[PDB]
């Protein structure tokens, strides 16, 4: 299964960043540079960073090289613990 | 597709059967895109209010149900790509539930939230 990577986003604009990145995926999925990531998680109570479901940090970087909101996390990304998928989606 | 992709953040409400999250605008223009044949979501609003839930917790931008353990858990590995809600709060009317059962489509509640 794909792994979750934590990418830092502007505080309070994680939802906007997710909407923008999914719109860009819609616009560029049929192009020569589609987004190989699977999904994105922006928990309601998690501010400052979001989770990207991808197999490689390379895929994560190619997905987040869009809006500048994720520039700070563009330099490096951090794995989400294997046990942590269950906790990711808890409300 | 983009038709299933909601256009704005106003008046979001999820379906009770497939947990499809879309706005009243495209529910009016098309209704559901999963069980429209089984539900007749299009052409009315009162029954739409009963057959859709305005309280949903968490959404998933699933696109590959065939290879998603998310889809495995939430039992939409057999539905199309789209936006689905992890938790849906509501229930269908007994009449609609009986109609679906008679047609052979048992109604499985999508309320996966832990109530205390």
């Amino acid at each position: 299964d794909p792994n979750l990577w934590t990418v830092k986003c502007k505080i309070g604009e994680e939802r906007a960043t997710a909407i923008s990145l999914m719109r860009k995926f819609i616009a560029y999925q049929f192009t020569d540079t589609p987004l190989q990531i699977k999904s994105v998680v922006a928990p309601e109570h998690v501010k400052g960073y979001i989770y990207v479901e991808a197999y490689k940090q390379t895929h994560v970087k190619q997905a987040i090289e869009g809006v500048g909101n994720l520039r700070l996390g563009y330099w490096n990304q951090q794995m989400v613990p294997i046990k942590e998928m269950t906790d990711v989606l808890k409300v | 597709a983009l038709e299933t992709v909601p256009k704005d953040l106003r008046h979001l409400r999820a379906c009770l059967l497939c947990s499809l999250v879309k706005t009243i605008d495209q529910f009016e223009y098309d209704g559901c895109d999963n069980c429209d044949a089984y539900l007749q979501m299009k052409g009315n609003r009162e029954m739409v209010y009963d057959c859709t839930s305005s309280s949903f917790d968490g959404i998933i931008a699933m696109m590959s149900p065939e290879d998603s353990w998310v889809s495995k858990w939430q039992r939409v590995s057999n539905f199309k790509p789209g936006v689905y809600a992890v938790s849906v709060t509501g229930r269908l009317p007994q009449g609609i539930v009986r109609e679906l059962k008679s047609r052979g489509v048992a109604y499985k509640s999508r309320d996966t939230a832990i109530k205390t």
